[PDB]
């Protein structure tokens, strides 16, 4: 029973662990999205502002 | 565990790389924007 059950926490824990960490790519995804989407805002912002002067 | 961890872990330097890059090109077109609308300004300004 030890050895069963230390082997089933040990892949629950693991697998946990794959659960978390399978996002990061997904993260830096989102991160260079989110730095395009602020460029685009703020270079509209800026054509708009030096088109108005 | 530990090699689905090294397997999950690679791409990854791509992602910063692109988005670092990504990132000095943003910099760079706001600055040049910024630098235009303040040289109009100055236009403007100049004529006032």
């Amino acid at each position: 029973k030890e050895a069963r059950a230390e082997e089933g926490t040990q892949q629950r824990m693991y697998e946990f662990e794959q659960k978390q960490l399978k996002e990061k790519i997904n993260n830096l995804k989102q991160k260079t999205d989110t730095e395009n989407m602020v460029h685009e805002q703020l270079r509209n912002f800026l054509i708009e502002k030096e088109d108005q002067i | 565990h530990l090699a689905k961890k090294d397997k999950l872990d690679k791409e990854l330097q791509k992602l910063e790389d692109d988005f670092a890059k990504l990132k000095q090109d943003h910099a760079n077109d706001e600055t040049k924007l910024k630098t235009n609308k303040r040289q109009q300004q100055n236009s403007l300004a100049d004529n006032i």
